[PDB]
């Protein structure tokens, strides 16, 4: 059961159960990949826009760019207006609600007022000043309609909207999700049993998250300085762990992953590139599978579980030189920052701990300090000496 | 007055060149302080039960009218111009070799990362053998090596009125300014500040270390640490301070000075029972070569049933246990 | 204990004027706050007799009490008016509606009703209506300041302000004068009634006794722990503890059959009869699962980090129980005790069990300094149910 | 050579494989030099402004000056105007994208609107308020143009653009690279296998990094406080180590480095100056090579490997007085910052441990302290006493 | 004046090599005086502003005051406006480049535009908004001209400009030198072999340091730890140690300094007071030389060489009460600051360690605390007690 079948089913089932899902795990395990594969396949939309939005949190998102904040609004060079503009969540939560009110056959829903609010929400340009207060006139109508509309009609809005928040723990989420700590729970949404319509501070407007809007978060667990310690905020989300999968680096798995998107004659050169790669690895089809899973089980022991090497480092490896460049410029630089000047640990993760010289990645300097301190030197192995030291990590 | 003791050694007040009462009532205020901190001190069948046993001058030492008899609690003690250290009598000789065995005992058993080249530096420095000044050095050298490698600075989110636009302009605070308030910017800044809670702990630990150190080697090491932490706010080291530090990628290189700063600072001095110091010893010994502390697994040295030899006074001791592991396995 | 906890919020709101529901996440603090207020006011939607707001760190005094705000209406210059926050808009709504059913002859009810419809305008105020709203506000407090204290003590409609996640905001900064004002004796018509004038408007402001505040507060976040002792004196603090007895089979039945149709109950009762049969025909399985984990969390952590019963409240099948366990509960415990494997195995009662049907399979490789690590093991079927039977035994 | 072609070749190979590299190492190893040499040779442009930009990160870089943010601008009809201005990255990424759409042959691409957007991006003056609305209009035309473009067209954008970020670790990189932790991945760029287009917070505009744009960071490793320890951000970069090369300081390698800028007889002036220099070093052509390599392996033992002396300290010496000024005013004050009041270690680095007096760099003061502590006085040597004290270091 | 024309020579030779120097040493060694007197000698201008500037770094000093920042200015109708004001380094670097482009006899330099840019750079009142836009336009012309100008003419910019940065270690130098980490190096300047033009974040403007701009920093090395400097920033500067010179404190050397600025009738009246002062010191003409040498060697043993006492305090001493002032208000508070009120260490420096309750500078209090604490108290000695206690330090 691979991503498009089984992990797709995991994201789909837990989004219907919770409304919002955080994909966590080490870097490069495919959390942003399976967030994007899910939402493109669900919306049939390759590009963000109407039915989905991709955003990336950082520490320069605030409450004002996500929900609502005061912004300058210039109709002309002379006239400037200081209005409250909706953030990207409020622009897509109102987009999900208004589009969800297109297809309800209720009598009290004025369809032309709902359809006009959808044009003012999906307008690519900034709105005219004569239609910005129309946009505020229809938003006040929308929260007089919703709010008086029964909960059974309100809980099944058919177009599902998605907000992928990549790097969700990189922003101050409790600062950014102001009023969304309450409203994001599935029963606290519109049509839910404990449906809440909060009041927003800057505009004074009522606000509530519709049931057809979904959030997919990605976060890397390695950085613990931005670890999601808010355990009340953890209750809103289902937490799918996307672990490193070294079984993608088996030769037949590595072939059919990269045979997915190629040309006609461009996929009969990749498999023979992968033939000569694994023939130079000693005909071990599970070479990079065992190489990743031996290093990841060793990083788990000395560093932690969440600092494991993701499979995306070795996923574009086609030759031994590609494997050499992944080793010496991505993996071993990263491994030298895990265990900075802790040389007996970095040689234990490569299980060359007693091996002080020879075909090793870290040769011992022959010189010891004035009080017995010892250093090591990074050795750049090439050819079969690189493979023979890399096959040592397997054995 | 520096007292250098092993467990169950008795030196009278006439033997130590000091005062007849100032050596007495200094550590009297420590073994009653040890009676106050007795419940948090861990024991493994040490047979103390000191709810009122240590109150009758039976804490870490026995305060007799003639002598001072030491107990199984090993470690250092500094109170009222009177330094005291209790060492294991396993490492007792027939003057720096017993102390560094006690350092390397609780380095590989108590889980610290005390480097051997820092202990090798102290040898040959013709200094006085002192448990406190060794741990003052190990804290100050590990802190000075880290601050030289990089000064600890944290990112804090600050909302400031600033006269230069730095960082992110807080728009809802800047829009809602009356036009007589437009000579500043309402900004949100993420600045590298030096006055962190970790640097405030390290500053107040260096301040308390120069208040009691006597080596010129540590004083010169701590004085350059004092000039490094110059712009840091002075704090008082509560136990509340030492738990607000959480170690991530940003500051885990400052964990070795912090676990040494927590061991010294929180009348003061570290004490572990040598009964349980041997309990946590051999469980880290039996698991890589593949518990009663009296003379008669037990300890074996030149002064002192599987006997454990001690080449740790200056890793081939466990290779002689293979002759005992051949019968046990 | 749904009527008693209703009566407990009721007895302590009428005693203090304001309450804070505190406890672990998922205990029903926001639920009983909303359920109390939609039943007292008999209004499903906030806006008229109650408001729902949520505090956060971007919430300030200027959006709660009063602050200056630019207002360019259509063509004219940018007037800088004092915009009323949601507390002042609900305190003046609580007072003016309370004065509308008061029987004092000095109360001019034509000016009171004109002030009420200017307080209940969804649209922003006109610049001519803003000066009218300011005249009536000055008329109100010179009428309130001349009203007797026994008439102001009993104002007719109760108004409610639910502040969800109240500790997530800087409350002492947000409650500027409300530290003094929200005390029950210093409420309007109280025995020590105090009308304080406001900074940005120069306008007097007391809190009417119609208003009641219901705060909900997570106590598992100690960085936003409410440690202002003077602010704690204003509120009654109601602990909403985890209730594992809600997760009994007949209590999970009775909770989930109230918002459901009559012939939709047998799609639920036959789902819960099939759930608890797969748990060994124990009707108290999820009850003693929650109370054994929450006791073990209380020991190696605080009691405020206990699991709420809302995690297992919507469990209908054993695959729903599997998805709550592996995507809500085990990620939560792995964040409670991060790389503390002996603690997380003690909470799951798997302290010595290194291999087998355990949630944490031991890794066979040991580090150079004796480091030991674990991998998350995903159990399925009765191997998952048998591993949950170990935590309850 | 290894630097004449191969260190150039490591940058070129890893920039196409990864999209962005970071050259890390000790100070003075040539990280900024090879970043400038590569990009000037690739773009055939000696100065930035067109087809490449040079920036330096520091602590007052923000997200708002790198990607976008509300920056105040002033006109004559209006005093204070807050405007979302695109930062240096959003300017260089849109410049790379718009210039990449110049040579695409699609009839979907309106060439007049794209050529007008290139003028407003390469405008050296700040944008007029009537041109900033044209600039906001042509950007929103482009991001719906490339959203409907085939990814086979979007990935072969022909003229490569280069953003050199010197001292990249001196800024808060994850705060600076806000949405760029997602977007800078090679298959998450435009025309990639998993092409992502984020939503930006301030302008509300879609954004993606083109494949046309490459980032060359140069970071310093001597300071561990600004060490790039963000494990997920490290995955986006190839980490090329630029080590100190003492073999540049050989006599035959010193002249062929230093004469590439010298034309006709200043080469002859340089030749007999290096002949005069190395004759005074005992006719050892590898003297300065042995001086750097013996000092650096002694620094590697007692301090980290990231504190090694770069070869650029000694790369511009031509006499023994140039070596004397490099020693006593650059190298030896640097070692006294390394081993600060640690005299027994800096004497071990200079191979004079135990030699308290004589022709020594640090003479022992005759006075001892009250606690027995001891100090050493810096002796300034000159002539063959200086060269003889330098021969003690190398052997 | 033989010793001043060689300390001029160290600054002059190393400024030609590195482009920027730092005079470091303890406070009171004449570092600010040497830096100011060298520049008034080189640039024949007594006042700052035209060809040199004086800046002092403090803790609150920033990049925005030094390079550029958005700054609230006012109009000629004194309405507030937000413009990018150039800092003091950028104003003198553009001044050094534009004045260097005066004397270049090229047929491509628009001397009318260059002279108008010089007037706006030498205008000392803040610029009018009608001439601030001219200033931005001429800087836009300048980097257009400089970028297309060869290194043969850009490296020979003839008028040297100077920037004294006093107390440079009192500021966060890497934060203040934002782009100046890269730009200040002699290769990276205009006309250099690796000439780099950077883009500044706030203005969006090109920037580079011209080669005729020199930066002399002064570091009191007892006011900030010198092991907290950046190693990479240390590579840009030549470091000249300015140590205490007690040979200036002899009677003939005190006369040779104080008679270079006053009249002859005041000279021998000053000489009879210096003969009266040195007669009371035992007729020892080397008294203050020996007194400062003995306490500085004693400081160097138990503290740094950076915490030595400078010679400039005793340099204007001509009476015993002048020496009594300097000892009790410039030496003894400075010794108590350096040693953190360690009375036993100071009394060993003052040669009075086993001597209390007498004619000492630190009398012990006769009371002892409950914890056995002993306190010492500064004793003010006058007359023969003060001279007899200063003779105790020498003996
Ligand atoms: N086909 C396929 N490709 C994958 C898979 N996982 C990762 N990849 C490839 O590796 C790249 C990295 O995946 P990504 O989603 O960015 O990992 P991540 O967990 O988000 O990495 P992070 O540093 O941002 S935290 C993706 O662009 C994708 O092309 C997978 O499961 N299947
Ligand atoms: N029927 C019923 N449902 C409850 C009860 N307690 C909680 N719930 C349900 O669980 C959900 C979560 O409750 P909630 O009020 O949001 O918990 P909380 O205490 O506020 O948790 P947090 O906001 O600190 S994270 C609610 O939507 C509610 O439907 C209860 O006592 N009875
Ligand atoms: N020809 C040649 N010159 C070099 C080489 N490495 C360094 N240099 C010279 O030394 C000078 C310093 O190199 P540079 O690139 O600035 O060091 P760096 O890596 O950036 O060091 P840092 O302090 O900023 S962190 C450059 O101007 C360059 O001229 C090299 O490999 N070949
Ligand atoms: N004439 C002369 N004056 C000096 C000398 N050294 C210091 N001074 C004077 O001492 C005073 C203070 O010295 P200063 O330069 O500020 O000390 P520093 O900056 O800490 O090194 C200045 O006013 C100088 O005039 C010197 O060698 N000659
Ligand atoms: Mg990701
Ligand atoms: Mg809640
Ligand atoms: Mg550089
Ligand atoms: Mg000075």
């Amino acid at each position: 059961g691979h991503n498009i079948k089984e992990d797709y089913f995991r994201v789909d089932m837990l989004l219907n159960k919770k409304g919002q899902v955080i994909l966590y795990g080490p870097p490069g395990t495919g959390k942003t990949w399976i967030a994007r594969k899910y939402v493109v396949e669900e919306t049939n939309e390759k590009t963000p826009g109407n039915k989905w939005e991709f955003i990336t949190f950082h520490q320069s998102y605030s409450y004002e760019e996500f929900i609502e904040g005061f912004r300058p609004r210039t109709d002309n060079e002379e006239k400037i207006r200081y209005v409250v503009e909706d953030g990207i969540f409020k622009k897509i939560a109102l987009r999900a609600l208004v589009k969800g009110l297109f297809e309800l056959e209720d009598a009290t829903i004025g369809k032309d007022k709902i359809h006009r609010l959808y044009i003012l929400l999906t307008k690519k340009e900034p709105l005219s000043p004569t239609e910005y207060e129309e946009y505020l006139r229809l938003k006040r109508y929308l929260w007089e309609l919703v709010g008086g509309l029964p909960k059974d009609k309100l809980k099944n809005l058919t177009p599902k909207f998605y907000l992928i928040i990549d790097e969700i723990n990189r922003g101050n989420i409790s600062k950014i999700f102001g009023e969304l700590i309450t409203l994001l729970e599935k029963d606290k949404r519109l049509g839910g049993e404990n449906q809440l319509i909060v009041r927003l501070p800057y505009s004074g407007e009522p606000f509530a998250v519709p049931p057809n809007l979904y959030i997919i978060g990605t976060m890397n667990t390695a950085d613990r300085s931005i670890a999601l310690l808010d355990v009340a905020l953890r209750r809103r989300f289902a937490f799918i762990e996307v672990e490193p999968r070294p079984e993608f680096l088996e030769k037949e798995n590595l072939k059919k992953i990269r045979e997915k998107k190629l040309k006609t004659e461009d996929r009969k050169r990749l498999n023979e590139k992968l033939n000569e790669l694994f023939s130079k690895l000693g005909n071990d089809n599970y070479f990079l599978k065992t190489l990743l899973e031996k290093i990841n089980v060793r990083i788990t022991v000395v560093k932690d579980r969440d600092h494991r090497i993701g499979h995306s480092y070795f996923l574009n490896v086609e030759t031994v030189e590609d494997l050499h460049h992944v080793w010496y410029y991505e993996v071993l630089p990263l491994l030298m920052e895990y265990f900075y000047n802790d040389w007996e640990t970095i040689k234990w993760v490569l299980n060359e701990k007693g091996k002080e010289h020879g075909n090793v990645f870290f040769e011992k300097l022959r010189l010891t300090g004035p009080n017995g301190e010892e250093a090591y030197q990074l050795k750049v192995l090439e050819g079969d000496a690189f493979i023979g030291a890399l096959k040592r990590i397997i054995s | 007055t520096t007292i250098t003791l092993y467990e169950h050694d008795e030196k009278r007040y006439r033997d130590i060149a000091g005062d007849k009462k100032a050596i007495q009532d200094a550590l009297i205020k420590l073994n009653k302080q040890f009676k106050k901190d007795f419940k948090k001190l861990d024991r493994s069948e040490d047979n103390s039960d000191t709810e009122d046993t240590i109150d009758e001058s039976k804490g870490v030492v026995e305060v007799y009218a003639n002598k001072i008899k030491a107990r199984h609690y090993v470690g250092f003690a500094a109170v009222d111009n009177v330094f005291l250290q209790i060492l294991p009598k396993v490492f007792k000789p027939k003057t720096w070799e017993p102390i560094l065995a006690f350092i390397r005992m609780l380095d590989m058993a108590y889980g610290l990362k005390i480097k051997d080249h820092d202990l090798a530096y102290l040898q040959g420095r013709n200094l006085r053998p002192n448990l406190y000044e060794v741990f003052i050095y190990l804290f100050a050298k590990s802190l000075w090596s880290e601050v030289q490698r990089g000064y600890h600075r944290e990112y804090v989110e600050v909302h400031r009125e600033e006269k230069f636009l730095r960082g992110k302009l807080l728009m809802s605070r800047q829009i809602r300014k009356l036009p007589h308030q437009l000579n500043t910017f309402s900004v949100e800044v993420h600045e590298l500040i030096e006055d962190n809670l970790l640097n405030r702990i390290f500053y107040a630990s260096v301040r308390e270390a120069l208040r009691r150190t006597t080596w010129g080697l540590n004083r010169k090491l701590l004085g350059e640490l004092m000039l490094a932490f110059d712009g840091i706010t002075p704090i008082h080291l509560r136990t509340e301070h030492f738990e607000r530090v959480h170690f991530t990628r940003l500051n885990e290189r400052f964990r070795r000075p912090f676990e040494l700063a927590k061991l010294l600072f929180m009348v003061s001095g570290f004490f572990v029972d040598m009964n349980k110091l041997f309990e946590r010893f051999i469980e880290r010994v039996l698991v890589r070569n593949l518990a009663k502390y009296r003379e008669l697994p037990s300890s074996s040295t030149y002064n002192q049933a599987y006997n454990m030899d001690y080449v740790k006074t200056g890793f081939k001791a466990d290779k002689n246990f293979r002759r005992s592991l051949n019968n046990i396995i």
